[PDB]
């Protein structure tokens, strides 16, 4: 229920950019 | 202490489902108060994991073990494992030959070696190193010519020289000819003793090549080699198989030797 | 600058990094062996368990555990493993330094939110926490605060329907099946043409088959049609050994199975059917803006064709004349992750973490008032 929630909802709508990031995968399967 | 190095055909998940042939290898293994087990093809170490299965299911310190990586020059990798009854010796350190730099170690061999320091009790040597290797079959002389580097390597980290060379060298028939021997500084050099000769058969199959090998280094070591006790370990004798039935194990015989 | 960290805990992979990035540091599965024999790795020392990466490429000598099951953590001493080898290994932080938001299931029990609450707080000493749910913080991804959210990843499926931030428990749907039971039924259909896939590699490999040539038909028995009458379908796919093998049908009946679950014995409702009974048990006023908001996010929502399949689905579903919408963005695999990006980087959000000291004096349990 808390205070500033709407502004929160808000800015959830606008977006935001975010930061290019490098992800270390290791979900692919081992093929042998 | 009985010492052993074993190609085992592309030892892996197949191979030991198999009731029978993992029956074999288990008998093979319980020989050994050490076994160098070479050709694991074993991508999420499934098979190590079922033989240990059966080694240890009544004692679970029968026997431990060193694995290493998958290693290979190309896409096409192996393992090497090491197999040891810690009631009968203790590792005290291990590593992979790396020639002093990351990818480095692939610059010699297909597969770098894998070198285990050791502590012996029962033996007149009390410490000694095991360097493994499977090399591959078209680059064998020179494989084999650098593992006097890798010697050199094991003597400058561990301080240390009683060292045994051992495994799949692919050394005879048409992979090392006679000529060659002398461009290999491991068999040039007086301080290796070599104990499987030229002579021997190391293969399963139709061939007779000495294959598969062990190299000593140091008095203390070599002194402590029981003579005469090295000699590849025809199972198909052993166990009275068909040569059907011995090929479906490996194409190698192990070769074992014995310190006192 | 005090960064907070994103932790979206899986049954199949664990999702983390940094609030403020656009993905996740690390993608690892969610797992923990311990070894079933004595030994070590050339040139390592022993170690009494491992996790993650390392844990599935060794699994053959160890012992492993699923501390998530179907979403649900149940098993905390395990879960504890993960989250430490997240911080120190994989993010390489300090816990007692970052605030933490992390995910939870639909459904969530109570007690498991605070068991939660209380590890972060009681073993990892962390300086602010959050929890959030997963399938509102991809909705959250995609720019909205209402709509319904279809979150399929590799245990388990739901279907969300949120308002105004807040996820509607009532008409929340589970559907239990999702990427495994996938892989499994494409082994299945793969073996009944003849192929063998036994060892660990073997059973990698159909996955890999899975995520690079499945999809969904627009029209399943067109699909069926055209494959039986012409090799146009048809997708070689070459393994480790450089063999070559042929994918036909099994390339979209696999994934189809989310529409007729009935392809692996289940009595359920499909995915499509699932979605629009949601929407269904909702608000009459609400109705129009959950179906013009339907976002799909987790790794089995990502098989090529599937969006434009929910939207003729839904469509012969519902009123001839309502306002459809699918949202499958490029990015859906990650999504709950990255929404949890997007809610722990905003400024207006930086209030609503529960505090070290908000816990002490409240105890565990302030986790629902504070995460409402
Ligand atoms: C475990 O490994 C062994 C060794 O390869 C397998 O046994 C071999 O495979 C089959 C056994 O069914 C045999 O081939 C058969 O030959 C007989 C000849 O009488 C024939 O009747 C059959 O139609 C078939 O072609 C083979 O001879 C046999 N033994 C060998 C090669 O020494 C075994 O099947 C493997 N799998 C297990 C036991 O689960
Ligand atoms: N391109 C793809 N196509 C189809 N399936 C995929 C693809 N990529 C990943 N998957 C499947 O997604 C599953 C993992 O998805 P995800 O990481 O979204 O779920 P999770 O969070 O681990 O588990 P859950 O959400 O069920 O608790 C795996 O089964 C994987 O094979
Ligand atoms: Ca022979
Ligand atoms: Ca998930
Ligand atoms: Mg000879």
């Amino acid at each position: 229920e808390q205070a500033g929630r709407n502004a929160l909802l808000s800015d959830i709508s606008k977006g935001k950019k975010l930061k290019k990031t490098v992800t270390n995968d290791r979900s692919a399967p081992i093929l042998d | 202490l009985k010492i052993a190095a074993f190609n085992i055909r592309t030892f892996g998940e197949t191979k030991m489902s198999n009731a029978t042939l993992a029956s074999y290898i288990v008998r093979i293994v319980r020989r050994y108060d050490i076994v160098l087990i070479q050709e694991v093809r074993d991508s999420h170490l499934v098979a190590v994991g079922k033989l240990l299965d059966y080694l240890n299911q009544d004692d679970p310190n029968t026997y431990h073990y060193v694995v290493s990586e998958p290693l290979g020059r190309n896409s096409y990798k192996e393992r090497y494992l090491f197999l040891f009854r810690p009631n009968k010796v203790s590792v005290l350190d291990t590593y992979q030959y790396d020639d002093g730099c990351e990818s480095c170690g692939n610059d010699s061999f297909s597969r770098e070696p894998a070198v285990v320091k050791f502590s012996s009790h029962s033996t007149k040597v009390k410490e000694f190193a095991i360097v493994a290797l499977h090399s591959a079959p078209s680059d064998a002389v020179a494989e084999i010519n650098s593992l006097y580097d890798v010697y050199l390597d094991v003597q400058q980290k561990w301080h240390l020289n009683d060292v045994m060379l051992m495994g799949d060298f692919n050394a005879d028939c048409s992979y090392v000819t006679s000529s060659q021997w002398s461009s290999i500084r491991l068999r040039t050099s007086s301080t290796f003793q070599w104990l499987i000769p030229d002579s021997a058969d190391t293969t399963a199959t139709s061939t007779n090549c000495a294959y598969d090998r062990i190299v000593v280094a140091g008095s203390l070591l070599q002194s402590s080699v029981v003579p005469g006790s090295a000699a590849p370990f025809d199972f198909q004798a052993a166990y009275g198989l068909s040569n059907e039935m011995a090929l479906a194990i490996s194409d190698h015989y192990p070769v074992e030797v014995t310190l006192t | 600058e005090t960064t907070a960290l994103v932790c979206d805990n899986g049954s199949g992979l664990v999702k983390a990094g940094f609030a403020g990035d656009d993905a996740p540091r690390a993608v690892f599965p969610s797992i923990v062996g311990r070894p079933r024999h004595q030994g070590v790795m050339v040139g390592m020392g022993q170690k009494d368990s491992y996790v993650g990466d390392e844990a599935q490429s060794k699994r053959g000598i160890l012992t492993l555990k699923y501390p998530i099951e179907h979403g649900i953590i149940t098993n905390w001493d395990d879960m504890e493993k993960i989250w430490h080898h997240t911080f120190y290994n994989e993010l390489r932080v300090a816990p007692e330094e970052h605030p933490t938001l992390l995910t939870e299931a639909p459904l969530n029990p109570k007690a498991n939110r605070e068991k939660m609450t209380q590890i972060m707080f009681e073993t990892f000493n962390v300086p602010a926490m959050y929890v959030a749910i997963q399938a509102v913080l991809s909705l959250y991804a995609s720019g909205r605060t209402t709509g319904i959210v279809l979150d399929s990843g590799d245990g388990v499926t739901h279907n969300v329907p949120i308002y105004e931030g807040y996820a509607l428990p009532h008409a929340i749907m589970r559907l239990d099946l999702a990427g495994r039971d996938l892989t499994d039924y494409l082994m299945k259909i793969l073996t009944e043409r003849g192929y063998s896939f036994v060892t660990t590699a073997e059973r990698e490999i159909v996955r890999d088959i899975k995520e690079k040539l499945c999809y969904v038909a627009l029209d399943f028995e067109n699909e069926m049609a055209t494959a039986a009458s012409s090799s146009s379908l048809e997708k070689s796919y070459e393994l480790p050994d450089g063999q070559v093998i042929t994918i036909g049908n099994e390339r979209f009946r696999c994934p189809e199975t989310l529409f007729q679950p009935s392809f692996i014995g289940m009595e359920s409702a499909g995915i499509h059917e699932t979605t629009y009974n949601s929407i269904m048990k909702c608000d009459i006023d609400i109705r129009k803006d959950l179906y013009a908001n339907n976002v799909m996010s987790g790794g089995t929502t990502m098989y090529p064709g599937i969006a434009d399949r929910m939207q003729k689905e839904i469509t012969a579903l519902a009123p001839s004349t309502m306002k459809i919408k699918i949202i499958a963005p490029p990015e859906r695999k990650y999504s709950v992750w990255i929404g949890g990006s997007i809610l722990a980087s905003l400024s207006t959000f930086q209030q609503m973490w529960i505090t070290k000291q908000e816990y002490d004096e409240a105890g565990p349990s302030i986790v629902h008032r504070k995460c409402f």
